[PDB]
């Protein structure tokens, strides 16, 4: 039996930027 | 998606291409996206694509990745929680 | 995230950490987000961060974790169940 | 061949807290 | 959650427990719930607790479930798909 | 590496009934 | 579901009934779903049941694949990006 | 320990058709 367990966690980061139309 | 400062990346133990689920605290937006390394130190949390109608510039997030592991790993395994400032640098 | 008293977490076989679907029977929001061991006997289930906006005290909402298993055992598994009365002790 | 299968239910429990600004 | 005639279960190989999505085609909606077992040859679907907010009594819904398999088998598995009648018995 | 597939598909069914208050 | 022209698939590494996340550039949506090889060289992408409430004909989405894979594998895997133009022709 | 990772993307597909009354 495989468990579903929390591994990595950033809290409470502030968002920079946003792109809507970003390729890559 | 999402670009994440390099930095934590390796203090959260993200890799490129890994599925990151990001929860905003503003507005209660949750959706799925993947981590994209952005530059080291630079504090970047970059929203890009889709997930831009959700998650806005300014907006408190948490960004959180799960695994997979066998009921032993699992009641043994310390995840590594990584708390920011304001500039979104490790504490 | 939430907060759940660890009687509760140690019937329903959860582990801090371990990943949990909260579904609220009162308003329909369904979200993933993670167990975190709350005082014991206390009765506790505190919703923590962006699940707050969805989620709310006062609510009643089932608290649910999936496991992957091979095809043999998922046939035979027996999952654990928890009721429990207006003040989230088991029954 | 793997499938997802419920492990753990707590049935019809009260939220009684919430917090939106928790550190932890 | 989800109520399933025991027939379909067989003819999709569900089993009780096992996780499914519901899609809903009159109204969008989109969850994630389990599979419970259904008087068989009912044609029962019954949408139990909190999603009973979101897929309503006459909707037409897909039920899928999903697995994770080696390479190799996901190349040469064939999936169970049933298509039902307006009394939800297989064709 | 493991592929995520589809497995099971119930197509087109009527919800027959649905209950908020279900306990089971 | 959502049906995908077969050169797409060869390129992104798709099965038939492999699970797909749409992401819609244009309305913010975001659902799973699963790939349907679509006929080779017609650029299809074809949103079919309840997922086309969310996702029209004219958006412009980005489709994405998940593995589970070990650790060590997870570090190292170099994921199949398509870019595709105006017409879904891979670039 | 099992990771989520991407391992396909097709970037900014143009939706060509869309069926709700699909079978298939
Ligand atoms: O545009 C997005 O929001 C996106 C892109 N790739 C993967 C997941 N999400
Ligand atoms: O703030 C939340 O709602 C949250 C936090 N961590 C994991 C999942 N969800
Ligand atoms: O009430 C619901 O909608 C429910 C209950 N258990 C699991 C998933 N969903
Ligand atoms: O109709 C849909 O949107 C659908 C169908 N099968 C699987 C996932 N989604």
């Amino acid at each position: 039996m495989l468990r579903t367990m929390l591994k990595s966690k950033i809290h409470r980061a502030t968002v920079t930027c946003a792109d809507l139309h970003y390729v890559g | 998606x999402v670009t994440i400062d390099a930095d934590l990346m390796d203090a959260a133990d993200l890799l490129e291409g890994e599925q990151v689920t990001i929860v905003d605290i503003d507005n209660g937006a949750r959706l799925v996206t993947y981590a994209i390394t952005g530059e080291r130190g630079s504090g970047v949390i970059g929203i890009n694509g889709a997930a831009a109608h959700l998650v806005h510039p300014g907006d408190l997030v948490i960004l959180i990745a799960y695994a997979t592991m066998d009921d032993a790993r699992a009641r043994t395994y310390q995840p590594r929680i990584v708390f920011v400032d304001a500039y979104n640098k490790p504490i």
